């Protein structure tokens, strides 16, 4: 329970979810044509949800 | 959220109704406590700077510690007229409508039932 | 001479798309030259010749100086232009169709909207002074030293500083 | 710091200052090689200020009362082990580089900032543009390792380019066994225990990159002995040599101000030299570095500000 | 840098804000952004090295795309209604779109993905001035049509940029990156206040700026861009430790340090406005924050990290560095909690 | 696509399962979507047949797990005869964490997204059966 | 007019999508941006034309000034850019993730 | 916190400056003359040209 | 405005062209200059809340004013419905809309 299980259930599994979330969202390239399609792509979504919400 | 008042003069510190107020009592909690505030900050400075920590740069720390009260005292007194004004127009509104703020008349603990829920 | 203006917003837009498309800046350049061109036959139709020659000159020096930096060193050895590849050439045409599809959905599907086929040509000029003197807009820019001074000196100042900026920073 | 942006618009124009001697002269040779005596004379007969070479109490002299403190506090390298054993396991070789470096750079930091507001030239003995002839000579002879010199190359680096190379740089040619025939002739033993291969790489490093290096921007004034141990025509050169290159002649007043803020800020100047490159020559870790640190604060005149130890004899502390 | 160009630029510097946040005209809040923009462009090329030359050209492509998405929005508002304010019945695509252009002209997520590239590489006096300065005149705008403003995509953009400034600056080692994720997680929730009480955006911007002005004080004092070189600052300077730890954990914010304010009266009037989800996972992004924060007094503070020979030079030298400004900073940032009544209107 | 998803709701739980398996796998297919167009744009492919691959692979994924995910929601609902219980909606946040596993093929994945998932899909019906505003319009 | 403001604002529209769609060139990028910059100019002054306002007119020249200054700062810029890479390649403008 | 796409990562330089590759100078090479009225006709003079 | 260093001192840097029933050269009125007049000494003193609801009348007439969307509404019908009797050649069209009138100064 202590040393393996509630370890490997809240703590360990929390820090390795957060450290694979920053991993993803800070994967960055460095590129900013990327960023400025990804902008695109945010004006986008944007437009559709005002479109969608009305 | 107060900006828009009737008789908002713009970019004034203290206008002519703050005057109205009681004034700080000037030996109160909150500017001894921005008197402490300034002490620190010159014993911060005197260690930052390598200085004896009070043995060093007395006429600083007195100037720290005057201009802190000094600040408070003028802020807290627009704080004191701000929060003042806040409830004078929170009243007027209250008394101008009073069909949506109706009296109610609670019951007593003869006519209301509350629920027993039981420990055992 | 009635869709005369439709014509010229829709050579305006080809040119913003050829500009969008994105050829060697040279010929970039020289799209949005004949786009000014464009534009300043639009505000000459819609009134007053003085902002629309006024644009035309402000960007023929402006673009001077782009393909100055251009052939300076925005240059490769091999440029790139509208049809030397089929893919920009590929969007040229989509985009040509695309506007063609957009107005004909326009006329037809909603109706008097933005686009009307039959009303085109009846909505260019609102209301206009039949008996008057000074209604040109050049009076008003003319009245930008007058009436905002804060906008003279609020354009002053930029040029004045940007001078200084663009000092500072090809100071190397 | 009195000089600064408003010194500068009240005036305290460098190129204003300047006049026909206001030089930076190195002079450079051997480990024996008549370096110490000529710079004070050019120095002397020219009227600049002479900068003798900066050792390892270099930093001790110029800040505080100028005694030399304990070594651990100026350093924990010692020159004396580095001649006895220059193989040790301790990493004594270049630690007694890295820190020769740095005061040296220090001196450089002095120097610049004596002529940039006094006017008067400086003499160095051996400044920074010559202590990669060091380097290299610990490193060809096995005594230091390719680390070692990979974190020199990367202080020298980001140390170097912001400051002005020397007006002149003046060399003395002096062959091997005749500091071979010096050194024995001086007396110090620790110094007789070197090796001529040690000697004939710093000769090496000198003749194939140092020289050419500053030959290409500065003037270079590379004589012999004869030509040396007699320091009047080398003033006489001196005086007339004329500097038509270099980056001395794009300089003017606001580059001399920043230049003037870099050197008379020490703390800027001795920033990069403590880059947190963790190699084991050079770090000393908390346990070690905290006791070296409370001992120092607890050394008199040292634990405050100077101006603020009332042991030492500073008055009006409580006015200041 | 002559004195000049110096007067010359701070005061554009200076009056770009200035101008925006005085003018009731809209086009004059742009031309004020224009001065901003322009005016900071020499001040990050200053350097004059590849890096500072990447960030200025992000900077100013980023900053131009977004002002003349500003200006499209105008130009539509002055079409559609002839006057040059958004006054009370301008359509809510120019009011998304003019949220859009100040939400990237400020730097907050998804349209973060410059800032800590437009930081890293510049000075970090640059920095601050970047972070503080710059965050002003967006927010005034913003605050200046905060009633008609869309609240689900605000709310959605507070949250998206509470999350990657949480998880960038989880990630990043270099002081001026997590500074900027700092600042992207504070401008969310600074956002997420905005449509219900603009005094506390008010309020969390100030707090913000006097939390992260001696930070980047701190960090001019030695130009430490690194954990390792904030580390060696007990051998640098160890008498700087308990507030670089105390400033730390206002940014965290937690009780008793007066940035724990902000974000509690955040929370207090968004809960009052019935979004407990949105209150709740701001908070939680908020500790992840601290987590980070954390780490890095644990780097620099709590532990001794080894330090090097010629520390023992730096040490023999004497610093006039940290001003008169840092220690009132420092204190009004660490210990002004239980002036909370005086600090909320 | 509003009156889609808000014809999601016009009928109780345990009645119309094709329906509501057919607006979560069309949600989930959006989803996916923008997730998709957000790791291209970002983190670009080799080529323009790997980023279609991923495009479809993301959407594939999203879409299965907002399958599984309305798909068990209903089935649980109309096996214990109660639509307004959190838990069916629980049990079907676990299937769509397990279906998101088995596309990623990993058991610690797949557990993780059971719980989150689960704990996400109750606080969603808790909210739908008690009013709960998720972006207000600002009143005070 | 509506037609013509319709056609403008696709105009901008096309010319926004190409300043967030980058390609090889900093100055394609900035051609787009002045594209941007003359849509707007034909919106201010064909409205201000349409509304006769003259005390409006200013507006277009203040744009034309401020729009060259950036135009200016851009091309600064770029040959900042161009002196340190021997081009203006945008991919060469990516040293700063890490 | 190094992964597969990012372990190929450097730290950045302290001083904020990156050494880049030595580009080669591209100096124009113009054959002024021999067809030249100013080369008198028979000089072939090649011209290393920076602007 | 966030700041109100305009008020305050009692001058008017950009407050005097802030909408087109403002100050205009030589005395020409922009469109709609009645129309706008009466939508801000409507909403003048009620605040933005009130003005929305209770000078709808004022704003609705402005806005069509300006964008004259029902005015080309009803004249596209004037035209589709005319132009449909053509077809079916059941109207003519007049000679003073024709081209052929009797012109008057
Ligand atoms: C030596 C030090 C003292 C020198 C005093 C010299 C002057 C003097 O004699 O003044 C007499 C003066 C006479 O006061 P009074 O007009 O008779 O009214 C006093 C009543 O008790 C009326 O006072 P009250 O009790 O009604 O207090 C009014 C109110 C408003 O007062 C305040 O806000 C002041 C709070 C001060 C603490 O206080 C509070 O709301 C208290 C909030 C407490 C929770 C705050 C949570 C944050 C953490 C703790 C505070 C921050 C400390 C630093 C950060 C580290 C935290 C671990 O007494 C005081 O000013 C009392 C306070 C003095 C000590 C201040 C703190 C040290
Ligand atoms: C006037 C006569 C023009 C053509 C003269 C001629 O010899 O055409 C040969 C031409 C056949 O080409 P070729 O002589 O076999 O190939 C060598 C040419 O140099 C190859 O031609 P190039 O190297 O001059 O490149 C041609 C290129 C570039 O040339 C142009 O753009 C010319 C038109 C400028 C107006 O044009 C295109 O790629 C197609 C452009 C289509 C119109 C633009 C539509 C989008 C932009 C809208 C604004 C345009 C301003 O037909
Ligand atoms: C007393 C508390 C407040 C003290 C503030 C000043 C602190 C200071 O300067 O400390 C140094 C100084 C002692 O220095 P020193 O030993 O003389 O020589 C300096 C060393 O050579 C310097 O050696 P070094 O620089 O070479 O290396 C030392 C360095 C090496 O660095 C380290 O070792 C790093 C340590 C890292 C771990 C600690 C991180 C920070 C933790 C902060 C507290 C957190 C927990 C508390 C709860 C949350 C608080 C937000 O630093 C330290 O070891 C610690 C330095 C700071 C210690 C004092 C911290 C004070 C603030 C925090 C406690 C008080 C507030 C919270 C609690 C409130 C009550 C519940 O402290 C004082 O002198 C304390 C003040 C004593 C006189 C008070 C007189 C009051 C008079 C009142 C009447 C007159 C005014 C009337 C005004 C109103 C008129 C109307
Ligand atoms: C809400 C309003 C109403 C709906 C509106 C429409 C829908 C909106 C959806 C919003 C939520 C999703 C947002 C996704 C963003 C991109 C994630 C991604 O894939 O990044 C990878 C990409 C890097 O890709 P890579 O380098 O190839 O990495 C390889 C993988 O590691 C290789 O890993 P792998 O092989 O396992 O790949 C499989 C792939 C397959 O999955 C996907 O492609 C996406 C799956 C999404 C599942 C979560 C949503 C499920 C919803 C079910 C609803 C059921 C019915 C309702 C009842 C229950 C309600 C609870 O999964 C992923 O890639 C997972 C990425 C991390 C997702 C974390 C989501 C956390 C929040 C979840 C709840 C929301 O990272 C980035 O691009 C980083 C920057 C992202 C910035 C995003 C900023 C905006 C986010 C919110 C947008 C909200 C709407 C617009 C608002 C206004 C914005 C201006
Ligand atoms: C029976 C009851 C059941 C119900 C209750 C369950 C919850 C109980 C309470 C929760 C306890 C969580 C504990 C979290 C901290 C422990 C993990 C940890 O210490 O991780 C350390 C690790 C960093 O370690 P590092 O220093 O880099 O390297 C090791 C040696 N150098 O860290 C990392 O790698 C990353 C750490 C990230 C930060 C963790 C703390 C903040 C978590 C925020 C949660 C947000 C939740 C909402 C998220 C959005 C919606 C899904
Ligand atoms: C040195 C400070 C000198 C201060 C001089 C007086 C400044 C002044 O006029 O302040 C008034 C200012 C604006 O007052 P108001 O009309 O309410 O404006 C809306 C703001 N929410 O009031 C405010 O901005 C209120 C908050 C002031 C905070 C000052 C300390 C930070
Ligand atoms: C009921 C529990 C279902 C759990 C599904 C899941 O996520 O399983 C994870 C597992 C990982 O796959 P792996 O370990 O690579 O090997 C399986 C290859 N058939 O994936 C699988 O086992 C997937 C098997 C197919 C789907 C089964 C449901
Ligand atoms: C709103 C909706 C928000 C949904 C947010 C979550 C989305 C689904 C989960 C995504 C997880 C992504 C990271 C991951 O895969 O974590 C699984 C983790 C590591 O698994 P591993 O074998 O290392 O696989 C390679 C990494 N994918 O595997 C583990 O850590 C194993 C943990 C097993 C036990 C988990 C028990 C539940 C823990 C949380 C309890 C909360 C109360
Ligand atoms: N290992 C090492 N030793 C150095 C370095 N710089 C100087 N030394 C040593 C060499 C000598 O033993 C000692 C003194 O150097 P000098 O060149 O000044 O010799 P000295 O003054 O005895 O004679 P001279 O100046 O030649 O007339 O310092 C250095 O960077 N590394
Ligand atoms: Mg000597």
């Amino acid at each position: 329970l202590d040393l393996i299980w509630l370890e490997k259930t809240i703590p360990k599994s929390t820090s390795t979810l957060h450290t694979n979330m920053t991993t993803l969202t800070t994967n960055q390239k460095g590129l900013i044509k990327l960023y400025f399609m990804s902008f695109l792509i945010n004006i986008i979504l944007i437009i559709i949800l005002y479109s969608i919400n009305l | 959220m107060m900006n828009g008042r009737p008789g908002h003069e713009p970019l004034k510190f203290l206008p002519d109704e703050a005057r109205s107020l009681p004034p700080p009592k000037l030996n109160d909690p909150r500017l001894v406590y921005m008197g402490l505030l300034g002490y620190c900050t010159g014993l911060m400075d005197n260690m930052l700077r390598m200085r004896p920590v009070m043995r060093a740069g007395l006429h600083r720390q007195l100037l720290f510690v005057t201009s802190f009260v000094f600040a408070g005292y003028f802020y807290l007194k627009r704080q004191n007229y701000l929060y003042a004004v806040k409830d004078h127009d929170m009243f007027g509104y209250i008394k101008l409508h009073p069909e949506d703020f109706p009296e109610k008349e609670k019951k007593t603990y003869a006519e209301i039932l509350e629920p027993f829920h039981p420990v055992r | 001479m009635n869709n005369y203006i439709f014509v010229l917003s829709s050579l305006f837009l080809v040119g913003c798309l050829g500009l969008a498309l994105k050829p060697s800046p040279i010929y970039g350049g020289l799209g949005l030259i004949v786009s000014g061109f464009v534009g300043c036959l639009m505000v000459l139709g819609f009134g007053g010749s003085f902002l629309g020659l006024m644009v035309f000159l402000i960007y023929l020096g402006g673009m001077l100086v782009v393909f100055g930096y251009t052939t300076a060193m925005a240059t490769e050895e091999y440029p790139e232009t509208w049809g030397s590849n089929w893919l920009i050439l590929g969007f040229l045409v989509l985009g040509v169709i695309m506007e063609v599809f957009l107005i004909c959905v326009l006329n037809y599907y909603d109706e008097v909207g933005v686009i009307n086929l039959d009303g085109l040509g009846d909505w260019l000029m609102y209301e206009v002074d039949d008996v008057g003197v000074m209604l040109e807009g050049g009076i008003g820019v003319a009245a930008m030293y007058s009436c905002a001074t804060w906008m003279m000196v609020v354009a002053g100042w930029s040029l004045f500083a940007g001078i200084f900026i663009i000092i500072e920073i090809t100071r190397d | 710091l009195r000089y600064g942006l408003l010194a500068a618009i009240l005036g305290d124009k460098t190129t204003k200052k300047l006049h026909e001697y206001s030089r930076v002269i190195t002079v450079d040779g051997n480990i024996c090689s008549g370096k110490n005596k000529l710079a004070k004379e050019i120095a002397q007969q020219l009227g600049m200020k002479h900068y003798p070479e900066a050792g390892i109490q270099y930093s001790s002299t110029t800040t505080g009362d100028g005694r030399p403190l304990d070594i651990e506090f100026s350093g924990s390298c010692s020159l004396e082990k580095f001649y006895d054993d220059p193989k040790s396991n301790d990493g004594n070789s270049y630690r007694l580089q890295s820190w020769l470096y740095a005061s040296r750079l220090l001196q450089y930091a002095d120097a610049l900032e004596h002529l940039l507001s006094t006017g008067q030239g400086v003499v160095l003995e051996r400044s920074i543009y010559s202590d990669f002839v060091f380097l290299e000579a610990m490193y060809n002879q096995g005594y230091i390792r390719k680390q070692c010199v990979d974190h020199y190359n990367e202080i020298k680096r980001l140390t170097l380019p912001e400051y002005l190379p020397p007006h002149a740089v003046i060399y003395i040619d002096v062959p091997v066994p005749e500091v071979q025939s010096r050194i024995q002739k001086k007396g110090d033993p620790h110094e007789m225990k070197v090796t001529s291969a040690y000697l004939q790489d710093i000769e090496n490093a000198y003749k194939k990159t140092f020289l050419p290096k500053m030959s290409e921007m500065c003037e270079v004034l590379v004589y012999d002995s004869w030509e040396a141990e007699d320091p009047t025509k080398v003033v006489e050169d001196i005086e007339y040599l004329k500097y038509n290159k270099g980056p001395w002649l794009k300089q003017d007043d606001w580059t001399f101000h920043y230049l003037r803020m870099l050197v008379q800020d020490k703390t800027e100047v001795l920033n990069y030299t403590t880059i947190p490159v963790y190699l084991p020559e050079i770090t000393i870790g908390a346990h070690q570095g905290s006791r070296i640190y409370n001992s120092f604060r607890e050394l008199p005149g040292r634990k405050y500000a100077p101006g603020y130890n009332a042991e030492v004899g500073d008055k009006w502390i409580w006015l200041k | 840098m002559n004195p000049i160009t110096l007067a010359i630029i701070y005061f554009t510097i200076f009056l770009g804000p200035v101008i925006t946040m005085s003018s009731t005209n809209l086009m004059l809040m742009w031309v004020g952004l224009e001065f901003s923009l322009l005016a900071i462009i020499p001040m990050l090329i200053n350097k004059k090295n590849p890096r500072s030359t990447e960030a200025a050209t992000k900077y100013f492509v980023t900053q131009a795309t977004a002002s003349m998405i500003i200006l499209l929005a105008i130009v539509l508002n002055y079409k559609q209604l002839g006057t040059w304010m958004f006054q009370q019945q301008t359509n809510g695509l120019i009011l998304n779109m003019t949220l859009m252009a100040l939400s990237m002209k400020l730097g907050l997520a998804p349209f973060h993905f410059w800032l800590p590239e437009v930081t890293q590489g510049i000075p970090l006096h640059m920095g601050l001035i970047l972070l503080t300065w710059q965050k002003i005149a967006p927010l005034s705008i913003l605050i200046q049509i905060y009633p008609l403003l869309n609240s689900t995509i605000i709310l959605m953009l507070a949250i998206t940029s509470i999350f990657m400034g949480a998880w960038g600056g989880l990630n990043q080692t270099q002081m001026r990156k997590i500074m900027a994720y700092s600042s992207i997680a504070h401008m969310g929730w600074m956002l997420a206040i905005l449509p219900y009480n603009p005094s506390l955006t008010l309020l969390n911007l100030m707090i913000y700026i006097i939390l992260t002005a001696p930070m980047f004080m701190a960090l001019m004092l030695n130009n430490s861009m690194t954990i390792n070189s904030i580390s060696l600052l007990w051998n640098k300077t160890p008498a700087m430790l308990t507030m670089i730890s105390l400033m730390l954990l206002s940014l965290g914010g937690l009780p008793p340090l007066t940035g724990f304010l902000p974000k509690w009266i955040i929370i207090t009037e968004l809960m009052k406005n019935n979004c407990l989800i949105m209150a709740t996972l701001m908070a939680m992004m908020a500790l992840l924050n601290l987590f980070f924060y954390t780490r890095l007094i644990y780097s620099t503070s709590l532990t001794m990290f080894p330090t090097n020979n010629n520390s023992k030079m730096m040490t023999h030298q004497t610093k006039t560095k940290p001003n008169l400004m840092f220690s009132t900073l420092a204190i009004m940032s660490t210990m002004t909690l239980p002036l909370a009544p005086q600090l909320i209107t | 696509v509003k009156r889609f998803f808000e014809s999601y709701h016009e009928v109780p739980d345990g009645t119309q399962c094709h329906r509501k398996t057919y607006i979560t796998t069309a949600l989930g297919g959006i989803c996916g979507i923008i997730g998709s167009a957000y790791s291209v744009s970002l983190n670009p492919a080799d080529s323009t047949l790997e980023a279609v691959a991923r495009v479809g692979r993301y959407t594939f994924t999203a879409a299965a797990i907002g399958a599984m995910f309305g798909l068990t929601t209903c089935v649980s609902a109309q096996v214990r005869e109660k639509p307004d219980d959190p838990l069916n909606y629980f049990i079907g946040g676990c299937a769509g964490g397990l279906t998101l596993g088995a596309r990623t093929h990993s058991y610690g994945t797949a557990a993780m997204g059971c719980v989150y998932m689960g704990t996400a899909a109750a606080l969603f019906k808790i909210g739908k059966l008690e009013g709960w505003e998720l972006f207000p319009t600002p009143k005070v | 007019m509506p037609s013509t403001f319709f056609n403008l604002t696709m105009a901008f529209s096309l010319s926004l999508l190409g300043t967030l769609m980058f390609r090889s060139h900093l100055m394609s990028t900035l051609l787009c941006l002045e594209g941007m910059v003359l849509s707007l100019f034909i919106m201010t002054s064909v409205t201000s034309l349409n509304s006769n306002s003259m005390s409006s007119m200013p507006i277009p020249i203040t744009i034309l000034v401020f729009a060259a200054c950036e135009a200016a700062v851009g091309l600064a810029l770029l040959v900042k850019v161009s002196n340190t890479y021997g081009t203006d390649y945008v991919q060469n403008l990516n040293l700063l993730q890490c | 916190y190094p992964s597969k796409e990012t372990a190929h990562w450097k730290p950045p330089p302290w001083n904020d400056v990156d050494i880049l590759k030595e580009k080669a100078v591209t100096n124009m090479t113009l054959n002024f003359g021999p067809q030249h009225p100013a080369a008198h006709g028979v000089l072939r003079l090649v011209l290393e040209l920076s602007g | 405005p966030f700041l109100d260093i305009q008020k305050k001192l009692g001058i008017s840097l950009d407050r005097h062209f802030m909408f087109l029933s403002a100050e205009q050269p030589y005395k020409n009125a922009a469109r709609c200059h009645a129309f706008e007049k009466e939508w801000i000494e409507c909403a003048h003193g009620i605040g933005g809340t009130r003005a929305k609801k209770e000078c709808k009348i004022e704003f609705d007439d402005f806005e069509e004013c300006l964008l004259r969307y029902k005015t080309m509404r009803r004249m596209h019908d004037i035209k589709k419905q005319r132009e449909k009797l053509m077809k079916e050649g059941k109207y003519t069209p007049p000679p003073h809309h024709s081209g052929r009138e009797e012109p008057r100064p």
